[PDB]
Formats: C-alpha cells, structure tokens, sequence
C-alpha cells in the first residue's frame, strides 16, 4: 500500500512541526508560540490524524516543506 | 512511536 | 476610551471561545476537540491577546459572535 | 481576571 497527505501549514516554519507514526495513524502537530500581528499577539496550534493503511512500513514515511507552506506526507507504494 | 522528519524543500 | 476588535473565528461555535480581561489585555482563546474531516481528524486551538487602553472599564467589555462566524469585542466610549 | 460572555448573535 501507499500513503499520501497535502496539507496547509502557512502560518509554520519547519521546526514549528511535528510528523510522527503513533500506532496505525500518522500525526501532524503544529504549533507556534506568541508573535505580533497587525492587532495584537496571536499563538496557534493544530493536531491531525490520518489513518496509515495496512500495506504501509511506517518506517517507508517521509515528510517534507514546500516554500509555498505545503506539508507533504508520503510513504511510496510496497 | 516513530518520529518522521519535516524535510526543508 | 474605547475597544473595538473583530476576529474570523469560523472552525469554532461559542462554546469553544473564551473571552476575558487580564490585567491591561482582552485575551481570546479558542479550542475546538478532534473532529472529523474529509481525510483523517483535526483539533485546533489558538490565543489571541489585544491591549486593553487606559480609559477603559474592563467590565464594560462585551463580545459578541454572528452567524457568519465572526467575534467582535467592544467596550463602548467612555 | 474578568470573564466575558460570548453572546449568540
């Protein structure tokens, strides 16, 4: 089997996100902490959860940053 | 759990 | 003095923001739990902080939220 | 601390 996740994740720089292989789902948690904005301050946080199919080595998935901010999850077809 | 690097691209 | 802030808080229903006034800031946060989406899970939360100005009464501060989704704070002239 | 209701409109 394969894996394949796109996700928006503009307001994050990589080091701001975590992907990780817990069980049979892969978990994308971001998260930043206070920063200025035009009105005040503004911190913000999200956790998703993608179920990893059966056929998929969880050591096969790879994830990776476009300078656009898609987060791209990936585990190549077995 | 496995960690899965965020490869900068 | 007065307070006048609108905020796009669509992914949340009232239950799920919190406003409140400490010290010299109105501070926002907003949390929703995982939910379910077209491919997987999301929970997502975040904290807005705005400065309150002198001439303004902290109880004097109302918030309100539209069926569009929009959150507005406002404490009226004083 | 003073909490602010969020009134349904």
């Amino acid at each position: 089997g394969h894996f394949s996740v796109l996700l928006d994740v503009k307001h994050f720089s990589p080091e701001e996100i975590a992907v990780k292989v817990v069980g049979e789902h892969v978990e994308v948690h971001a998260r930043h902490e206070e920063r200025p904005d035009e009105h005040g301050f503004v911190a913000r946080e999200f956790h998703r959860r993608y179920r990893l199919p059966p056929g998929v080595d969880p050591a096969a998935v790879t994830s990776a940053l476009s300078p656009e901010g898609v987060l791209s999850i990936q585990a190549a077809p077995a | 759990e496995i960690p899965v690097p965020v490869q900068p691209s």
